[PDB]
């Protein structure tokens, strides 16, 4: 099949930098080629169109070129609001394809750096009567990327973890992250303490409650 | 000139489902129409197509799994024998080319939702979030247990924005969704309003530190 191979699936690049984006057909497709941004939540935005034709109103700090069997996107003077999902597509047939469009670009923009702001939540009496206990961290406004380490009386927990991280902030570059440890009531009820380290380069940032004082 | 899907719901294995692309202010007769879907946190995968002149493309994979319709002002998407594989934003978008000019997928519709489950769909337990028992705080609500997505999760009735925390949902092993959102405020009733459209609910849940 006609085949798109976009490359690399993830870059990232500083705030006024350049990023550039690598689109090959397995056949020669004759210019008939878009560029597409998008964000969660939305629909895919038309930015380059003939290869190398900006849409209606996209800024020419977007720039594609390219023929035959070889596309590339580059962005010039990536700002925050740039940090988004890009994808190649052709247009040249819709015979014998098994997708128009490419695997895609994550493009994260490395803004001003921020310390994490770090919550923990003990489960509240109506979940510990279910059975099941679901103990949340967060970590609020922050880049670069952080890790999580959750601690049971000193012990690292390796299961029951759940992390789910927002976009980055299309204004300042920064995250948001929730971090979830589910026990069963009975597992919870087995121990004390209960920590949530959330660590940055080297430096580490740490949440903890008692059961008992709950 | 716009674009709008619907038909979009949770489904079981195996029943066929139809999608409906309604299109305004520009000529089927012009514009190519397509059907593309987006897993949750995955790539666009193109499904196919209905040109002008009526002629109907689909994908490899896609061939006898969907098949594509018109009349002058809708575009149809029929899913033969939905799997879970199908679960997926469905997304329509019109192109056209001149001379040798391809001018891409202009415009898309906001796109509708297929969740392709045998479980049957159920709303939102939710739970709050308050510190361990500085003069401002940040309270939450985890909201967890639901079928099919979306639910909205508001603070005082979309009163309360500033400092508002949502995050992205997460599967669960069990097939259900969770989500959870946190709000700062200035310690002054604090309440969260979980509405989850396809079970046709809304949970208050008032939050005490």
């Amino acid at each position: 099949a006609i085949k798109m191979t976009q490359t690399p699936s993830s870059v990232s690049a500083a705030v006024g930098g350049t990023v550039t984006i690598n689109c090959q057909a397995s056949e020669d497709i004759k210019r008939y080629l878009a560029w597409y941004q998008q964000k969660p939540g939305q629909p895919p935005k038309l930015l380059i169109y003939a290869a190398s034709k900006l849409a209606s109103g996209v800024s020419s700090r977007f720039k594609g070129s390219g023929s035959g069997t070889e596309y590339t996107l580059t962005i010039s003077g990536v700002q925050c609001d740039d940090a988004a999902t890009y994808y190649c597509q052709q247009g040249y047939t819709s015979s014998n394809v098994n997708n128009a469009f490419g695997g895609g670009t994550e493009v994260v923009v490395k803004g001003d750096p921020v310390a994490p702001t770090v919550l923990i939540f003990p489960p509240a009496a109506d979940q510990v009567a279910t059975g099941t206990v679901t103990i949340v961290c967060v970590a609020n406004k922050y880049f670069p990327d952080v890790t999580v380490t959750w601690e049971v009386d000193g012990t690292t927990q390796t299961t029951g973890i759940e992390n789910s991280k927002t976009p980055q902030n299309s204004a300042d570059c920064t995250y948001n992250l929730s971090s979830t440890l589910t026990l069963t009531s009975t597992q919870y009820n087995s121990h004390k303490e209960y920590t949530c380290k959330v660590t940055q380069g080297t430096t580490s940032v740490v949440q903890s409650f008692n059961r008992g004082d709950c | 000139q716009s674009v709008e899907e619907s038909g979009g719901r949770l489904v079981t294995p195996g029943t066929p489902l139809t999608l409906t692309c309604t299109v305004s202010g520009f000529s089927l007769s012009t514009y190519t129409m397509n059907w593309v879907r987006q897993a949750p946190g995955k790539g666009l995968e193109w499904i196919g197509d209905i040109y002008t002149d009526g002629n109907t493309y689909y994908a490899n994979w896609a061939k006898g799994r969907f098949t594509i319709s018109k009349t002058s002002t809708t575009v149809d998407l029929k899913i033969t024998s939905p799997t879970t594989e199908d679960t997926a934003t469905y997304f329509c978008a019109r192109d056209s080319w001149d001379a040798s000019s391809y001018y891409g997928l202009d415009l898309w519709g906001q796109g509708t939702l297929v969740t392709v489950s045998s479980g049957q769909p159920k709303g939102p337990s939710v739970f709050p979030l308050a510190p361990c028992c500085s003069s401002t705080v940040t309270l939450g609500c985890l909201v967890k247990g639901y079928l099919p997505e979306p639910v909205t999760v508001t603070w005082n009735s979309g009163t309360l924005t500033n400092g508002v925390r949502t995050f992205p949902s997460v599967r669960q092993s069990s097939g259900l969704y969770s989500l959870s959102s946190v709000v700062s405020v200035t310690s002054s009733p604090v309440t969260c309003n979980v509405a989850h459209p396809a079970t046709n609910t809304k949970v208050d849940k008032t939050v005490a530190p």
